């Protein structure tokens, strides 16, 4: 097979070899942000930057068009039961396929509701961000992501917003609109996934707007001016209103 | 022999503190000599002499190696 | 970083305290918060150097805690032993070690499993000056621990309010309604 | 205790635990493994259900 | 202390801290106790020589 | 409906199996509340046929 | 496969001793990998499990000579407790009643 | 053959769990040491097709 | 089945099983209600036919 010569194949092989030989694990960068104020980290060496209750603030049950999808089921059930169209056995049995598939989109919506970040922390060194989220079943997922893997989206969510000049924070510091950010690689439950989109609802308090903006834009935060506050106010598996 | 009892208690406390400091750990039990009246050898219940009222209680470290200095003397 | 620096002037910070509140105002064993200033960075970082950060006070786990007069907040989140209290007859002057973690195998009283489970909830050692029947808490969330204060009803209400707890409760409800409807329609 | 000290084999057969205490630190010279089938396959032990069915 | 008669290693088994109610701490785990320094059981930390 | 009746739920679990399947057990009620209706109705029809 | 970890511990007599954690098997010496190399692969196959006929040992500890558990003893019930907690629902502290009347006799 | 437990049949303690996780990750890295990275694999899969008709852009 | 197949794999959410020994004492009795009901139904139907 290799005896057959193709310039496109040769170019692909050359590109792969050159990439492998040139690009290394260690990549240089110059996008370092130095916050003006000193950062007060928690007893655990982390600083909270975002908090919200997406489950509390979102619609779960009566969400369009899932209500329409699930309200179409009784029509199919009645059609099968009463055979109003005088169909054959297989034809009428075909009507029961819908109820087995009409609830999937609501399941997907409920799953997506768990990707709304409940809390966000920045670790020491300004290179790692811990995102804590919760599902409708009470399962809590905490995942750590390197800051450079973030990419904000426009207000319409249909394109990537310019990292340098991104307008998603109000003048005082809060979010103008629910900000969507795509993580290039996210490790959730010990499994890595590609191009994971997450959202920060506008109905959520934003702490340290400078740090939040730096994390969203992908800068590395300089935490040289840091202080440690010893406050053991948070217990393991602490309850919250995000249920 | 109250004097003998108190002397034995003090000696056991000093020995426990010295051993804890040497091993960079804390005593496993505060019983001077193991006895089976209390089933501490094979049950969760322990015998630890560590009691205090609040975070600013001076008796917080009593019975622990932190109450002795590098010379093995009470602070 | 020019845009971030420009907007930093008008950016404002918000407090990082949430529904959990402050533990030092509700737990006698939690010291008030204190800010520690790191020393200057080391010019030379030896491979075998130790931290120069100022030491933080170490508070060991007490064997037992006294009775908080209606101001009890468990150190950790205890296991919910039960959703209604135990009507126990207590003797006058007898010391009782009420279980806080909630996994005790001896009932409301401490059995020692607190030492075997990973928790900061320690048994509450208390005494009663008048013998008689008392309702001892089982959910381990009562503010008047070891005595029940009807906090189990609010815990049940919160469980019903939760999305999954609502589903579980009403699924069991409809499961029993299945038996009820079968009995109702038994004759046809 | 008399049975254990005098006739260790019969004590083991009956299922009695070693009745001597080695708190002094020197293990006893006639210790034996525990045969607890009689006390375990009983209505009051882990074999409670099997013994109920057998009864 | 586990004794051997001029042999380098011995197949040892551990069940953890023994209690009167159950007589066994943890499920039996077998390892090869070898001559030399002290060794430890992962489950319960028991030290063998 | 099970462990709720017991004021020592940890003891309930330990003395039953020392295993925890309560989540699945209590989630299964919702599905079991309706998974039986067609079978029950067809059984009613079959019982009527037997009576006839 | 010989030792899964090692540590250096100063005993009560002031001497530092090395403690090695042997690889273990679930009650099955047949599944146990008997090797003499720092290798996970099961390379050595032995026709005679006991070459010198020396019997193995399953020591039984005397309850009198036992010591209170201290090897992470606080973790014994952690698995079951955390399994229950994962599904347990915790009332928020702010909504949880506080500063209720004291018991008259306590 | 290689034992799946890696010498740790039971994770009775978090220290044992950490040891198993470390050794398991190291073994997985060693076993994956001979295959291309994610970026290389993805680009190869994306640009595998080389059969076109007209050229010169 | 769904829970085990979705979360109990090493990749997703392994759990550190620290329990040493079982402690069940009457779980067998509690479980045997269902086979008990099976036996009762079998006996009733068989005796009614007999
Ligand atoms: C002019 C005429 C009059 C007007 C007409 C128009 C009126 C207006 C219409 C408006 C609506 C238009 C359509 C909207 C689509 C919305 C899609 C959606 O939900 O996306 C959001 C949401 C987004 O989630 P996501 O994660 O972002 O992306 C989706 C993922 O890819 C996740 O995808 P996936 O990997 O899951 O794959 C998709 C699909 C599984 O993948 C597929 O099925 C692929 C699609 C092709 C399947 C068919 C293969 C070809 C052969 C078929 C024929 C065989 C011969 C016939 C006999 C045998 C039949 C078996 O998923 C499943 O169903 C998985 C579970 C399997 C079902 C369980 C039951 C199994 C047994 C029965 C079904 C067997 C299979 C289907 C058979 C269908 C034919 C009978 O998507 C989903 O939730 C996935 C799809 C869920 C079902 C969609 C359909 C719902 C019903 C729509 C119609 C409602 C109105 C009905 C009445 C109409 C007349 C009045
Ligand atoms: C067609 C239908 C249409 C319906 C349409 C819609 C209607 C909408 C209605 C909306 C409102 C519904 C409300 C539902 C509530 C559900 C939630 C709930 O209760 O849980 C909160 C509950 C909070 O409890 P709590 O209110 O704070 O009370 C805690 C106290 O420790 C509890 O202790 P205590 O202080 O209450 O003490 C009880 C008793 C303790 O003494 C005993 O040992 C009880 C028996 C004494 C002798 C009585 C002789 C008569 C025959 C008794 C037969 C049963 C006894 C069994 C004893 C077994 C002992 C091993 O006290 C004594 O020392 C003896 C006093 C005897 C005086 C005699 C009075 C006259 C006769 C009646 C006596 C009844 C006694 C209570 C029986 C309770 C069940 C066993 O949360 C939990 O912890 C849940 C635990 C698990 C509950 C499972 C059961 C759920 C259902 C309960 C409601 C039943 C409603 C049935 C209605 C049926 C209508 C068709
Ligand atoms: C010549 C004479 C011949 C005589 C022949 C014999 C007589 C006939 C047979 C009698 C059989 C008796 C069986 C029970 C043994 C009681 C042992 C005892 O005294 O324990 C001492 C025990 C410890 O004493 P202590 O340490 O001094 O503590 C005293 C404190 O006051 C303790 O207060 P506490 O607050 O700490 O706790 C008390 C109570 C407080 O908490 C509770 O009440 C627990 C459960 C409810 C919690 C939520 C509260 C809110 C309201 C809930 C409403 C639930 C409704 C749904 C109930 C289930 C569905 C029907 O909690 C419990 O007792 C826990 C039980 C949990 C399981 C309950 C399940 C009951 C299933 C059977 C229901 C049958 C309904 C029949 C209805 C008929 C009319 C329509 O004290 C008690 O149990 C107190 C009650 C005394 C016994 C009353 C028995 C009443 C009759 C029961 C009949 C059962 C059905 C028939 C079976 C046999 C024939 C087929
Ligand atoms: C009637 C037939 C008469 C035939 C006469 C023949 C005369 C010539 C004999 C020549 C042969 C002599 C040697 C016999 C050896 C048999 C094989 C054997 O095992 O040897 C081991 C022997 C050594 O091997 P090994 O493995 O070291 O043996 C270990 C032991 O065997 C230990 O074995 P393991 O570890 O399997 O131990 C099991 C044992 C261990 O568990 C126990 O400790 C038993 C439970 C004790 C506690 C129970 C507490 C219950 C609660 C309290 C009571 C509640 C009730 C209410 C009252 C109290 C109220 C408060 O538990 C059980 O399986 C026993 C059942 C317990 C249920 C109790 C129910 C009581 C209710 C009362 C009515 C029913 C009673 C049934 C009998 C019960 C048992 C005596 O083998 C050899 O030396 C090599 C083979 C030699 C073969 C020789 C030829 C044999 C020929 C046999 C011919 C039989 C013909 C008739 C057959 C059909 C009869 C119906
Ligand atoms: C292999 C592949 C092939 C397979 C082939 C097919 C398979 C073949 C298999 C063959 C082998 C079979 C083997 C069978 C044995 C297997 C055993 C095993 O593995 O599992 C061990 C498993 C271990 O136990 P577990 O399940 O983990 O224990 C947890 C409980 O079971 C869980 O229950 P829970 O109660 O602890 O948790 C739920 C709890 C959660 O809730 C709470 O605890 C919260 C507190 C309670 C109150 C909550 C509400 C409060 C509301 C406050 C007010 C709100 C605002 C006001 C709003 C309304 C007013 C405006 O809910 C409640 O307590 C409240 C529910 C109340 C609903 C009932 C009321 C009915 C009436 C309602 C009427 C309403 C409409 C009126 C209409 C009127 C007119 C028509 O089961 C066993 O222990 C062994 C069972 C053996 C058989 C005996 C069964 C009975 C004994 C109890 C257990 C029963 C459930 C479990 C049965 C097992 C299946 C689900
Ligand atoms: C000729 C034509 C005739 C047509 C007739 C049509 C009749 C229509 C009747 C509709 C009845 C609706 C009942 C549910 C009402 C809920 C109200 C509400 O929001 O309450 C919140 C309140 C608030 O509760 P809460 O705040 O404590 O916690 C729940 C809160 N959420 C859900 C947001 C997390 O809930 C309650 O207090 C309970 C109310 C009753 C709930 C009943 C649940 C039924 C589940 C059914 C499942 C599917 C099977 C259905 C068929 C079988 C039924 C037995
Ligand atoms: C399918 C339809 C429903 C069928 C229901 C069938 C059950 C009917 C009632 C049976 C009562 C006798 C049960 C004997 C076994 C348990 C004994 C025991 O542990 O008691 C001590 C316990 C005490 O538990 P405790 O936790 O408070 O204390 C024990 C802990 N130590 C040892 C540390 C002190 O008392 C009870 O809680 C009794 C509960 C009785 C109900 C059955 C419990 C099993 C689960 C099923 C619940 C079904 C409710 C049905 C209501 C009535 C319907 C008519
Ligand atoms: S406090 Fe619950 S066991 Fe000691
Ligand atoms: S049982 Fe805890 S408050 Fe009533
Ligand atoms: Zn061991």
């Amino acid at each position: 097979l290799n005896h057959v010569q193709n310039m496109l194949e040769e170019n692909l092989k050359y590109d792969a070899q050159k990439y492998n030989d040139e690009v290394a694990v260690i990549q240089k960068t110059s996008r370092i942000y130095k916050p003006t104020y000193t950062i007060e980290f928690n007893r655990e060496g982390e600083v909270l930057v975002y908090s919200a209750d997406p489950i509390k603030n979102s619609v779960v049950y009566f969400k369009y068009p899932y209500v329409l999808y699930e309200a179409a089921i009784p029509l199919f059930i009645w059609a099968w039961i009463y055979n109003p169209l005088e169909l054959s056995k297989n034809a009428v049995n075909s009507l029961l396929i819908y109820p087995n598939i009409a609830w999937i989109p609501r399941m997907w919506y409920w799953r997506s509701l768990q990707y709304k970040i409940q809390k966000m922390y920045l670790l020491r060194g300004g290179k790692v961000a811990k995102i804590e989220t919760q599902s409708l079943a009470g399962d809590r997922f905490t995942s750590w992501v390197e800051t450079y893997q973030f990419h904000p989206l426009t207000q319409d969510q249909k394109n990537f917003d310019n990292q340098d000049n991104a307008e998603f924070l109000e003048d005082e510091g809060q979010l103008k609109y629910e900000l969507g950010v795509q993580l290039d690689n996210l490790q959730e439950m010990g499994t890595t996934s590609q191009d994971i989109v997450i959202n920060f609802m506008k109905e959520g308090t934003v702490h340290h707007p400078e740090l939040f903006e730096a994390i969203v834009k992908g800068y590395n935060i300089d935490t040289s001016d840091y202080v440690i506050n010893t406050a053991n106010n948070l217990r393991a598996r602490e309850g919250n209103h995000n249920h | 022999d109250i004097n003998k009892y108190m002397e034995s208690q003090l000696v056991n406390d000093t020995l426990r503190a010295f051993v804890s400091k040497v091993g960079k750990t804390e005593p496993a039990t505060w019983k001077n000599y193991s006895t089976i009246y209390h089933k501490d050898n094979y049950e969760a219940e322990r015998v630890r002499h560590v009691a205090f009222v609040d975070h600013k209680d001076p008796h917080m470290y009593h019975g622990l190696p932190q109450d002795y200095d590098d010379n093995i003397k009470p602070k | 970083m020019s845009a971030i620096l420009k907007r930093a002037a008008k950016y404002k910070r918000v407090s990082s305290i949430l529904c959990e509140g402050e533990a030092h105002l509700r737990d006698p064993f939690t010291p008030p918060p204190v800010i520690l200033k790191p020393p200057a960075p080391r010019k030379d970082k030896k491979p075998d150097d130790i931290t120069d950060f100022p030491a933080q006070k170490l508070i060991p786990l007490p064997e037992s805690i006294p009775y908080q007069e209606g101001k009890y907040r468990p150190a950790s989140i205890p296991m919910v032993a039960g959703f209604f209290p135990y009507n126990c007859y207590l003797q006058q002057g007898k010391v009782y070690s009420w279980c806080s973690c909630g996994i005790s195998q001896s009932g409301p009283w401490c059995d020692g499993l607190c030492n075997s489970v990973v928790t900061r909830c320690r048994p509450v050692v208390f005494n009663v000056s008048q013998s008689g029947y008392y309702k001892i808490c089982n959910c381990k969330f009562s503010a008047n621990a070891p005595f029940c204060n009807n906090t189990h009803r609010k815990m049940v209400r919160y469980h019903h309010q939760t999305h999954r707890g609502f589903y579980e409760i009403w699924g069991a409800a409809l499961f029993v309604l299945g038996w009820v409807y079968m009995g109702f329609n038994y004759y046809t | 205790y008399e049975l254990f000290v005098d006739h260790p084999d019969l004590a083991q057969w009956t299922g009695t635990y070693p009745k001597v205490d080695s708190s002094h630190g020197f293990p006893f010279y006639s210790t034996y493994e525990m045969y607890r089938d009689f006390q375990e396959n009983t209505l009051n032990s882990d074999g409670s259900f099997a013994q109920w069915i057998t009864l | 202390v586990v004794f051997t008669s001029e042999t380098p290693f011995r197949y040892v088994g551990c069940t953890g801290q023994m209690n009167e109610d159950d007589y066994e701490g943890h499920e039996l785990l077998f390892f090869l106790l070898r001559e030399g320094s002290l060794q430890r059981c992962m489950g319960c930390g028991q030290v063998f020589k | 409906m099970g462990s709720v009746w017991f004021r020592n739920r940890y003891w309930w679990y330990r003395s039953l199996y020392d295993d925890y399947v309560a989540r699945e057990a209590k989630l299964a009620f919702g599905i079991a509340a309706f998974i039986w209706l067609p079978h029950y109705y067809w059984g009613i029809h079959l019982n009527r046929a037997f009576e006839v | 496969q010989m030792f899964v970890a090692r540590q250096v511990v100063t005993n009560s007599k002031g001497e530092k001793v090395e403690v090695l954690w042997n690889a273990q098997c679930y009650e099955d010496i047949a599944q146990l990998n008997v090797g003499f190399a720092p290798v996970l692969e099961s390379v050595d196959y032995h026709w005679e499990i006991f070459l010198w006929a020396d019997p193995p040992i399953k020591p039984n500890n005397d309850f009198d000579l036992n010591v209170p558990c201290t090897w992470f003893e606080y973790e014994q019930e952690w698995w079951m407790e955390s399994c229950i907690q994962e599904d347990q629902f915790n009332l928020p502290e702010d909504e949880r009643p506080y500063n209720t009347p004291r018991n008259p006799h306590c | 053959s290689t034992s799946t437990t890696l010498g740790l049949p039971r994770w009775y303690k978090r220290i044992s769990y950490y040891i198993f996780k470390i050794r398991y990750l190291q073994h997985t890295k060693s076993k994956m040491n001979g295959i291309p990275g994610s970026t290389v694999r993805l680009m190869l899969i994306n640009r595998h097709f080389v059969e076109y008709e007209v050229y010169e852009k | 089945i769904l829970k085990v197949a979705r979360f109990r794999v090493l990749k997703m959410r392994p759990k550190i099983s620290t329990s040493y020994r079982p402690h069940g004492k009457w779980g067998d009795f509690l479980a045997c209600i269902i086979p008990l009901i099976w036996c009762i139904n079998i006996l009733t139907n068989s005796n009614l036919i007999l």
